[PDB]
């Protein structure tokens, strides 16, 4: 997945569904496109 | 050392005018020689240092603006920024032009002036230089 | 001293110390109240002292007393001229078009001004406020735990605690952060100045 | 001026904060603004012996008996309170206090001990804010429990996260002008 900054209700359901998919055997990968280690707040737990 | 034409408008003496035809040395922030005339008696004198700023503190205004305002009043053109009532006192030989803020007598500069007899030739040269500048400006306008 | 005791918020940074500026300049005078943390003084103002300071403090400085009085009533380094018992304080402010060359022939009377500024419970009042906001909140946490334990951000999760932990190991090594009286730890904060109110 | 917890007595809201440091140089009592005294140990010994007309004892026993035993926790006291001067020196029995010591703008100990606690007050407000922001871990936890946790809520302190607006709403306004004189919070030594 690709995004410059984290966008997020919507966030709760998104995190729940992401956790469910991770449980189903799905891997995730992402880096913020600003660069440093600054913007991963809304996706701290979403990614592995 | 030159004489600059500054006809300060005397509210107290509308009949007897006063020109602060300053003959300044090569200094502005320190004491500068300011010369005055009325039509029948000129007031010359040498202004000392560290004493002209005592009245500036009496004025209780900014420094640096003091030097520029002294130049404006002494040289041609009274400055709109800090208008002083041109009370060039013949009764004391002390041409005090002051901005009496907050309705109180605040003096501007210690000018030790002395009354003389014959400023006729000096005033002649003053207005002659004025109109010579006028004539050369007119010729400049013509060729321009 | 009536012009200071009956006259009575911040933190003027002087040459060697930062002191609260508890001065209320009026048309009848002005007395700067500075808690130097070293000496008790008496800030007094009179027309004669204003006149003499303005006229002879500097060779190029000469002003009437009404000038300073009124133009402070209408009102950036600070220099300290102190003798440790009769401080002739210099408040170099932007006054009269120059750095304000002034002599405060000083702090103020010990008892009344000590009550006003020197001599609290309100911090402990917020302590009980936080305790009350915490006290049965832990009970609600146990209610939640009994109902369930799911938490999306389970990474950020810890058991309910009490303020006693901070009363034990945080009422130490923390107050010593601002504990010495030299220049002065920033006193611009601590408005709730409860003793002043 | 030799040694210099907090001990305080309630009377007239004066600067008399009845804490005394056990020392051989007389009294370091802060029941005073704060006065200071420096006297030789021997002079203290014979001074107490002269003022005691019934028994002569070393000052250590007096210090250990009168440190924090009777005044703080629980008949007119010898209060010669002129210019806030607590002269409790009467050679008789006043609530069982056998302390006989002639009690004589002194901001040394005031500045190092009284002006600083209003210097040393910023960190206590900092710790108050730290407690407030620590309670905001509870806020997100209860929000997630009540939104996605589908948990059972006590419905007593289901409150919005603590704010400076809530800080001023709670802060207690009659005690927002609280009595700062030396009163607890004896226990005010912290």
């Amino acid at each position: 997945l690709f995004t410059n900054e984290d966008n997020p209700a919507k966030a709760s359901r998104a995190r729940t569904k992401a956790g469910d998919l991770r449980d189903t055997g799905i891997f995730l990968d992402l880096m913020h496109l600003k660069k440093g280690f600054d913007i991963s707040l809304f996706y701290r737990d979403i990614i592995s | 050392m030159e004489r600059k034409i500054s006809r300060i408008h005397l509210v107290s003496e509308p009949s007897i005018t006063h020109f602060l035809q300053v003959s300044w040395e090569k200094t502005l922030e320190s004491g500068f020689v300011i010369t005055l005339t009325d039509g029948h008696s000129a007031w010359t004198g040498t202004v000392s240092e560290s004493e002209i700023s005592q009245e500036a503190d009496d004025m209780a205004m900014e420094k640096g603006k003091y030097v520029g305002e002294l130049r404006k009043a002494l040289l041609s053109g009274a400055g709109p920024a800090d208008v002083y009532t041109f009370n060039f006192s013949k009764e004391s030989c002390y041409f005090f032009f002051e901005k009496n803020l907050k309705d109180v007598s605040f003096r501007l500069g210690s000018f030790n002036l002395e009354k003389v007899e014959n400023p006729a030739e000096v005033i002649r040269e003053l207005i002659c230089y004025c109109l010579d500048t006028i004539a050369e400006n007119q010729a400049k306008n013509e060729h321009l | 001293e009536e012009l200071e005791q009956g006259l009575l918020p911040w933190w003027l940074q002087l040459a060697e110390n930062s002191l609260l500026a508890k001065v209320f300049i009026t048309k009848q005078g002005y007395a700067l109240l500075v808690s130097d943390l070293q000496q008790v003084w008496h800030e007094q103002v009179d027309t004669s002292v204003v006149s003499q300071r303005a006229k002879e403090l500097n060779k190029r400085l000469t002003a009437p007393p009404a000038a300073f009085l009124c133009h402070l009533d209408n009102l950036a380094t600070f220099s300290c001229d102190c003798v440790a018992d009769a401080l002739i304080l210099r408040v170099r402010s932007e006054l009269s078009g120059l750095p304000f060359y002034w002599n405060f022939h000083c702090l103020a009377s010990p008892s009344l001004v000590s009550q006003h500024l020197i001599r609290s419970l309100a911090l402990q009042c917020q302590v009980r406020e936080l305790a009350t906001l915490l006290h049965m909140k832990d009970l609600e946490i146990q209610d939640y735990q009994e109902s369930g334990a799911t938490l999306i951000r389970d990474r950020l999760k810890t058991e309910p605690f009490e303020e006693n932990s901070f009363l034990e190991q945080f009422m130490i090594e923390k107050l010593p952060e601002a504990c010495s009286i030299g220049d002065g730890k920033p006193f611009v904060m601590n408005l709730q100045a409860v003793t002043t109110q």
